[PDB]
């Protein structure tokens, strides 16, 4: 199943960049 | 695509000469004066300027505290303290208190305060960009960051500074613990909300929506619960925006967790969720009427139509009936009696709060200058 962890990195990445 | 951010007023404050006449004996002490003054007044005026962006007031802040600091820090023991820490009185005034001063002889009551309408200003810079209906993606992301950047001032604020106040605010003041702390937290929750909308937008998997969308909700409703211990008159227009936008959360997420359950086959369930996610956004329907009659700081105004709040409604009503159309062809599944329980997971750290310390004591400051001061009159 699993995706849901994938997807949390694209956010991470999006909140960690500023 | 659009949030609304409710905001208090900013604090405004009695403009500060640094004027010590006789005291101060020298070219050196009286240019350092000058540059307080200035540096402050153009950091005051930045704050209602509309053309000012977070460079701008980094900058102007940095220029006037770098100053400012030298009332404060001592210059070589980290154990001792400016000798000029009580030479000026600073004046201001309080985001629930309206137009009722209060004053403080203490250059850290200053600093804080100062520093605490900085951290609004960011707030409301946010706020600003998360109106426009044709809101960039960059925009977006600053509002976001804005946010983070307030969070880790009020909280900077609170932790090392706060303490060295050697008269503690009064309940309700901006520089008591408990309301500074609301800040902090509401910053958070507006943050994350930017979050949730990019994570919608982008097509996530529901389970981590439902739960962003769930801590977001918690967020709201301990920042409402921080306040709750204030005077009801002028937390309450506050604490309704919060409550509301935490009743307004937890019905996106009980709507985006029936899609987690619809996908799991368990569509009986997921009706049962959606039906919940009606619930709360009507309370919250309710919760932001009242808001619109209920009389406290900043301008009134009445959530409904956000296209933030509309969305949800869609959303809500949609998924529903794809909920039940499912049910009635493919699953054929009961209605269970009770709303479902909630996650809560831990936290997930995407509104982490951006740390934040003053600048170094401007290196205008230097011994030669400090003894131009006092000299004792």
């Amino acid at each position: 199943k699993e995706e849901e962890d994938d997807d949390m990195k694209e956010l991470e990445n999006w909140a960690g960049s500023m | 695509d659009t949030h609304w951010f409710h905001r208090n007023p900013l604090k405004a404050t009695a403009p500060v000469s640094f004027n010590y006449y006789g005291v101060v004996t020298g070219p050196s002490a009286s240019k350092i004066c000058n540059d307080l003054r200035s540096s402050r007044a153009r950091l005051l005026e930045l704050f209602t300027d509309l053309s000012c962006n977070p460079e701008m007031m980094k900058n102007a802040a940095d220029s006037y505290f770098s100053l400012l600091q030298g009332f404060i820090n001592s210059l070589d023991e980290s154990t001792q303290e400016s000798k000029l820490r009580y030479i000026q009185n600073f004046k201001w005034t309080d985001t629930l208190q309206g137009q009722v001063p209060s004053a403080q002889q203490d250059a850290v009551f200053e600093l804080i305060s100062m520093g605490f309408n900085v951290a609004l200003w960011y707030t409301k810079y946010a706020s600003r960009l998360a109106g426009k209906e044709n809101i960039t993606e960059d925009e977006a992301k600053e509002v976001h960051r804005s946010l983070k950047i307030a969070a880790g001032i009020f909280k900077h604020l609170k932790e090392s500074h706060l303490p060295k106040l050697i008269t503690p605010a009064e309940k309700g003041r901006d520089l008591e613990s408990r309301l500074i702390e609301a800040y902090v937290i509401q910053c958070q929750a507006e943050a994350q909300e930017v979050t949730i909308a990019r994570a919608i937008e982008l097509k996530h998997a529901p389970g981590l929506i439902a739960a962003l969308a769930y801590e977001t909700a918690n967020f709201y409703q301990k920042a409402d619960h921080t306040l709750s211990s204030l005077e009801p008159a002028y937390s309450a227009k506050w604490r309704k925006y919060l409550h509301l936008k935490m009743c307004f959360y937890t019905a996106y997420a009980y709507c985006y967790h029936g899609e987690t359950l619809l996908a799991s086959d368990k569509c009986g369930e997921a009706i049962r969720s959606l039906q919940e996610a009606e619930k709360l956004y009507a309370k919250a329907e309710a919760l932001c009427k009242e808001y619109g009659e209920t009389k406290g700081p900043g301008p009134t105004v009445k959530p409904s139509g956000h296209l933030f709040f509309r969305k949800l409604g869609n959303l809500v009503k949609n998924t529903l009936e794809k909920c039940q159309r499912e049910n009635g062809f493919i699953y054929f599944q009961k209605i269970p009696t009770e709303a479902p329980q909630l996650e809560l997971k831990a936290n997930y750290g995407l509104v982490e709060p951006i740390p934040f310390e003053f600048p170094p004591t401007s290196v205008q400051w230097t011994p030669e200058t400090l003894a131009a001061f006092d000299l004792t009159k």
